[PDB]
RNA sequence: CGCAAUGAAGGUGAAGGCCGGCGCGCUCGCCGGCCGAGGUGGGAUCCCGAGGCCUCUCCAGUCCGCCGAGGGCGCACCACC
RNA sequence: UAUCCGGUAAAGCGAAUGAUUAGAGGUCUUGGGGCCGAAACGAUCUCAACCUAUUCUCAAACUUUAAAUGGGUAAGAAGCCCGGCUCGCUGGCGUGAGCCGGGCGUGGAAUGGAGUGCCUAGUGGGCCACUUUUGGUAAGCAGAACUGGCGCUGCGGGAUGAACCGAACGCCGGGUUAAGGCGCCCGAUGCCGACGCUCAUCAGACCCCAGAAAAGGUGUUGGUUGAUAUAGACAGCAGGACGGUGGCCAUGGAAGUCGGAAUCCGCUAAGGAGUGUGUAACAACUCACCUGCCGAAUCAACUAGCCCUGAAAAUGGAUGGCGCU
RNA sequence: GAAACCUCCCGUGGAGCAGAAGGGCAAAAGCUCGCUUGAUCUUGAUUUUCAGUACGAAUACAGACCGUGAAAGCGGGGCCU
RNA sequence: CGUUCAUAGCGACGUCGCUUUUUGAUCCUUCGAUGUCGGCUCUUCCUAUCAUUGUGAAGCAGAAUUCACCAAGCGUUGGAU
RNA sequence: GUCUACGGCCAUACCACCCUGAACGCGCCCGAUCUCGUCUGAUCUCGGAAGCUAAGCAGGGUCGGGCCUGGUUAGUACUUGGAUGGGAGACCGCCUGGGAAUACCGGGUGCUGUAGGCUU
């Protein structure tokens, strides 16, 4: 039976990468989280105040509270049969903005551009995405030179 | 062999009322017919409620029926209640109402009729309006029963406010180890 | 060279039973509506769809149906989903009633929507109740192994039409 | 008479009989556990919204009149 | 792979074009298989080994059956192999005598199963080349190279053993 | 038993708003009038309803529906303040 | 489709940590032992550790790298975009939050009716298989992971059988299949089935499965690599096998011959400073190069198929049986 | 003198940080000084074990009263487990 | 090693097996009981052959012999503790 | 072209040695009355401005080390899913999709924000 200790098994998780030890460079601290920012948690060894628990590393969630130098952040943690949305108080250093949402906002902005225009025109445009369709009919010109023959090569033992 | 779970294939809703009383069952015969032959969903809702339990059709107090008709616009209408209409002693001035109910208590009956109110039975409502037109369908507060105060996240489970089943309240019936901070802990 | 278009649409037959089947497979098999053994569905192809077929490979035989295949399946075993009651497409009054809000007003329209994979494919294809085909007359080769390697499972592209005829 | 000591064998199955439901998201979640100094100040702000009502109502009527003038100019 | 009687297939394919490589080179093969379906698969297997190129990364351009151009000539075919033993992987040069390449490769696949209990999936055919009377190294072939060939069919054992299941006559095997 | 709680107890015990005036409107204290169980989101259901859709003719034209875009009062119940 | 998380497989050790082989190079250091030195970083070796490039081989409790499978989020009306009010928070002005009031609709694929509350029994001995996996020589042993079974469950196949494969059962007719089969037992090959392989005085004969290995075999069949030979070979028989030379080390005797460093020339047609026999040691014998005869292929070394040796148990016996070439 | 003290050079930490090991750490989290008692008083929220009960341990705040620093700040015990 | 000579007989360092007449592992069966050691008595099987029949080997001259093959037909005893 | 002050990302920015630096800067530099601090005006603090780019600093250089980025290694190693595939086992081959890491060989060797100079 294994030890219940808080930091058990974070030998690798909380360990600054190769040649990225030392001073926590300052952008990290000086970037602003509001309420409802989508934020991915990633514990860090240098800063031990406000560390998240090893279960929430990797996990993404939303900011609910913002204190002086930390951010309350609702994240969903599964427990055997039940997913528990729960609220944890991570110090900034263990947290980035999750880009996952921004590619969405880019698309909605692009849609609002393509909805305003193409209204006065009349031609309705494809706003929905569509999965990669089968690759269409097309010609391939074997331009002058014929195809290159590939015989499989005879075995030989190298070692 | 087919893969479906047969687990929630049978829907558990009622079909008829569980009661055997004959007057209610006549209302059911009437409102089944209307339900099916009219387009009115009022009839369907009413029909649905005739099958429900006592618990499930709670009493509608006179004051609650007043204030719900005091609301702006539903004026010169009829209030309908598959439950019973009870009095409120803590209301005084009773406007002249139109009412449907399976029951109205003797006080509540007097007060309404003294006001110039009309009381209707459900057979009478149908002839008056078979498609439920110009009705206010109310309901009593379902979660009135003291029952519900024991339901939920259990007592002694942090941030629950759930009445425990206790023989008698008093200084020395619970309120020790697990409510005081002084005694063990608290939730 | 003329490399013709990669196919739009494919018929997918469930070719093994409903015992001891992994949960990820099982879920996809009930996202293709392939619950019983020897049920089949049309399926429009694309990166999403094709990969779902990749996750259920040794549980299905599938490929690119002929024109005739789409007719024979629709006429001989064409059943509507009409108020959730599997009902046989005995008249166009059934198809129209359901799919006529799309311009699809007859068996023929339906066949054209399925085969060309039109705008309104999703709605015509879902309208069709999944095709309960019989066992494969003349038998199979091997249930458990892939087509390429002698068996019946997996993509057999053109050759799904032979299988269709011996089952439909 | 030693036992089996621990397992997780039939458990995933057991969990997925009844789903593994995602935690039911509402709009309007509580302000439980929000930095107290904030909550005081948003409470006070909420207290005095009725102060500065008469100004606000007039501003919307002026806006509504400007909308009605704009729609008349369009038509 | 399994079998029946194979057909030569020509299969040419290319790693599909990109921004960086706009008109990529075509690669052709000789892929013997019972049908185009497994032909194309077999094409991809051989190319994967040789070239950084997968079925996802490429497109088959032209798969097509190839017909023996002299069916009604009897030929001698040299065929070079690459099989897998129970032990290590090997090379051979087999020789068959047949009316076709397909027939000659089919013939090979049966021999290898017989003589080496080698199953299809183990064998790689590299080259199949028709060959003169000379340049035939195997004497099992060489004995049929002769103008006035002459042999009898000596102990001509009967079939139709169950047309008359029972009969009076003891049979005959001299002809 | 229920219709009142809460405190170990001495005990205490579920209303608020608005308007006008008087005290310095001091987001505090006192005097007159009006409303009277707050508000947000969702809510079965009712309510209003542009507008169709025809009538054996060209228009007029009350009656009856059918649908109804749009907009409202919003039970119960839930979440939030 | 975007976007984060990871330190297992692999890989690496001319990158850290630890392990570890070899020689090059280096009075690095210095030594301990030498030999030639009185002694001398003098000359010459040496072994110690250290170092300069290299080099061999490793890691559950090492790692610069770094997969596959995998875990989060996100993919819109609870969303966007305007206008204005509230704050005892924050502040050069501004933030940030909370309120009102308008303005805008399908925002990846596939599927499916959802939500929600109360009472609640039995259970809390488990076992089995794929794959992963710890202890152990191993176990029908013990212990985890993952899915699926059996338990709760019949049916076709596997002769027999919890658990293998196929498939999951209302009561019946017709059809068709699966996995398995089709000499007879026993439904179906009573095909003019196709091509090979293999004879066993222990033949062989189908997932789980109920049985064999190293190592052998001109048994037979395929390969692979090298030869050889008309300058007529290859075997099969017949003729010589010497001298410089008791060569040198070794004496205990080795003039070819217990052993070992050597190891070339002459005559040459050609014979090794010698394969053996044997001798105290010789001798004597025996083992190339070439012919004479005969008359086309010959021969070597690997390799992998079947077959065989390897292969011993107790009541009489089991490819299921009969049998089968 | 191989080791005392002084001085110059190189030194990515190969040292040290009470203790096991792992992580973390260089104008520090090490060492040496100066001043100190935030190891003080008081509400709730949260995390970790979890049944998502307790205990312990921790995280973010908030209100007091202080410490220290030119200050920004940091500090309500021991860099983190 | 066997004067000489790897293999008549042997056989190191290594290696591959069979066996269940040793002992361990293990705990599947039996705790509403399967009588727990030895000896006597009696039958039957196995061969991994001591003798006996037929044979190959030798470092077999004879005699004595060990090594191996077919082989379990027939035997394998009397006593002291 | 380039610098100084405060920077962001933190080696394409590090290290070694070599060369070149106009003007403005930045420095070294000259002093200890006062501020401040040392065993020591070396550092620290302070008041200067005679010299000089020697050094720091910048820019460049090196078949340089290092780092960064491509190729190769290699569809190799590994691997999701499959079979009544093989094999006495150990292990291996196929199907289905995913797919690395050295050695070796190329190329690159800071970009840039705000405020202020100089080259008028
Ligand atoms: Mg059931
Ligand atoms: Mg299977
Ligand atoms: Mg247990
Ligand atoms: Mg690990
Ligand atoms: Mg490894
Ligand atoms: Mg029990
Ligand atoms: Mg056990
Ligand atoms: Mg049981
Ligand atoms: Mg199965
Ligand atoms: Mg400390
Ligand atoms: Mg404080
Ligand atoms: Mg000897
Ligand atoms: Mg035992
Ligand atoms: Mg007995
Ligand atoms: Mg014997
Ligand atoms: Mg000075
Ligand atoms: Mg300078
Ligand atoms: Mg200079
Ligand atoms: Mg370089």
């Amino acid at each position: 039976t294994n030890t219940k200790g808080k930091r058990r098994g974070t030998r690798y998780m909380f360990s600054r990468p190769f040649r990225k030890h030392g001073v926590v460079p300052l952008a990290t601290y000086m970037r602003i989280y509001k309420k409802g920012d989508i934020v991915d948690i990633k514990g860090m060894g240098t800063v031990q105040k406000g560390m998240p628990h090893k279960c929430y590393h990797g996990k993404t969630g939303r900011v609910y509270n913002v204190t002086q130098h930390a951010v309350g952040i609702v994240v969903n943690k599964q427990v055997k049969g039940k997913i528990l949305a729960k609220r944890i108080n991570v110090r900034i250093e263990h947290i980035k903005h999750s880009k996952s949402r921004d590619s969405f906002l880019k698309r909605v902005k692009e849609n609002d551009q393509k909805k305003k225009e193409a209204k006065e025109k009349g031609t309705w445009v494809q706003l929905k995405r569509q999965p990669a369709p089968p690759r269409e009919a097309h010609f391939v010109r074997t331009n002058g030179k014929e195809p290159e023959l590939l015989e499989p090569i005879p075995y030989e033992f190298m070692a | 062999g087919v893969d479906i779970r047969h687990n929630k294939d049978r829907k558990v809703r009622r079909k008829e009322p569980k009661s055997q009383d004959i007057y209610l069952r006549l209302l059911v015969k009437l409102y089944r017919f209307l339900a099916r032959r009219t387009n009115s969903t009022f009839n369907q809702v009413v029909l649905k409620r005739l099958f429900m339990s006592r618990t499930n059709r709670p009493p509608l107090s006179l004051s609650r029926m007043i204030r719900k008709m005091k609301l702006p616009g539903r004026e010169g209408k009829t209030a309908v209640v598959v439950g019973t209409i009870t009095d409120d002693v803590r209301v005084q001035e009773v406007p002249k109402l139109k009412v449907c109910a399976l029951r109205v208590s003797s006080r509540a009956r007097s007060r309404i009729l003294k006001a110039g109110g009309k009381i209707l039975t459900f057979d009478q409502l149908a002839l008056d309006s078979p498609k439920g037109c110009g009705t206010v369908l109310l309901s009593g507060p379902r979660k009135g029963r003291e029952v519900y105060r024991h339901f939920g996240k259990a007592p002694g489970t942090p941030h629950s406010h759930t009445k425990p089943y206790v023989r008698s309240k008093g200084r020395k019936f619970e309120r020790a180890r697990g409510r005081r901070a002084s005694r063990g802990y608290k939730n | 060279f003329y490399v013709p278009a990669e196919p739009k649409l494919a018929f997918v037959i469930r070719i093994r039973g409903i015992n001891g089947v992994s949960p990820k497979v099982r879920k996809v098999l009930q996202l293709l509506r392939l619950r019983q053994i020897f049920n089949g569905t049309f399926v429009k192809l694309n990166k999403a769809s094709i990969n779902m077929l990749r996750i259920v490979e040794p549980y299905i035989a599938w490929g690119y149906p002929n024109l005739k295949s789409v007719n024979e399946l629709i006429y001989k075993r064409g059943y509507g989903k009409i108020n959730k009651k599997r009902i046989a497409l005995t008249d166009n009054a059934l198809i129209a009633r359901s799919l006529g809000k799309y311009g699809i007003i007859c068996m023929e329209d339906l066949i054209h929507e399925i085969y060309t994979v039109g705008k309104r494919f999703k709605e015509a294809n879902n309208f069709l109740w999944p095709f309960k085909l019989s066992s494969p007359r003349g038998g199979m080769k091997k249930k458990t192994t892939h087509f390429v390697e002698g068996e019946d499972a997996g993509n057999r592209e053109d050759q799904i039409n032979r299988l269709i005829r011996r089952m439909n | 008479a030693k036992s089996k000591n621990h397992t997780t064998h039939n458990q995933s199955r057991k969990w997925h009989r009844n789903g593994i439901k995602k935690p039911r998201s509402q709009r309007y979640e509580s302000l439980k556990g929000v930095d107290p100094k904030f909550l005081r100040n948003m409470r006070f702000a909420k207290k005095h919204n009725k102060k500065g009502l008469k100004k606000m109502q007039a501003n919307n009527a002026k806006a509504m009149a400007a909308r009605a003038e704009a729609i008349k100019a369009l038509v | 792979k399994a079998s029946g009687t194979l057909r030569e297939y020509k299969v040419v394919g290319r790693c599909l074009p990109t921004p960086k490589c706009r008109t990529p080179p075509l690669y052709r093969m000789r892929i013997f298989a019972p049908n185009h379906v497994v032909a194309k698969s077999r094409f991809w297997y051989f190319v994967s080994q040789l070239k950084k190129m997968k079925k996802s990364s490429g497109e088959i351009v032209y798969c097509g059956q190839v017909f023996e151009k002299s069916p009604l000539r009897v030929k001698n075919f040299g065929i070079w192999l690459r099989y897998d033993s129970r032990s290590g992987t090997h090379n051979m040069y087999r020789e068959y005598r047949d009316l076709t390449t397909a027939g000659a490769v089919t013939q090979c696949y049966r021999d290898m199963g017989a003589r080496h209990r080698a199953r299809a999936h183990s064998i790689q055919i590299m080259k199949v080349e028709e060959i003169a009377a000379s340049k035939c190294r195997r004497p099992a072939v060489k004995q049929f190279h002769d103008s006035k060939i002459k042999f009898p069919l000596p102990h001509r054992v009967l079939r139709r053993q169950h047309k008359p299941r029972f009969t009076t006559k003891r049979p005959n095997t001299f002809f």
